[PDB]
């Protein structure tokens, strides 16, 4: 669909997942923007280190 | 609810018995399907 869906600076409105606890299910939809534990901490705000 | 599709069974009674559940065969047909794909984990029960 390049043809379609790219922009000459980039189409940044296509989003997908990149971090995950655990995986999800056959047919399963997450909708959740929650900030991820990769540091130890129990993490909370926009950020964390 | 089973890898996205929710099930159900249900039956209604011939029943007006004293007090508590009787003992007895009736089986649950199957009534719905529901393709909701959501992560179930509770629930709750609505009354009048
Ligand atoms: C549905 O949501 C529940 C509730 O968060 C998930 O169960 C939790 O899973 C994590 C990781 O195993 C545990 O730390 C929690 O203690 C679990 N809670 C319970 C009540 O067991 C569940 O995994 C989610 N379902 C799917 C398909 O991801």
């Amino acid at each position: 669909s390049n043809n379609l869906d790219s922009k000459v600076g980039g189409n940044y409105n296509y989003r997908y997942r990149l971090f995950r606890k655990s995986n999800l299910k056959p047919f399963e939809r997450d909708i959740s923007t929650e900030i991820y534990q990769a540091g130890s901490t129990p993490c909370n705000g926009v950020q964390g280190f | 609810n089973i890898d996205g599709y929710f099930k159900i069974y249900s039956k209604h009674t011939p029943i007006n018995l004293v007090r508590d559940l009787p003992h007895g065969f009736s089986a649950l047909e199957p009534l719905v399907d529901l393709p909701i794909g959501i992560n179930i984990t509770r629930f709750q029960t609505l009354l009048a």
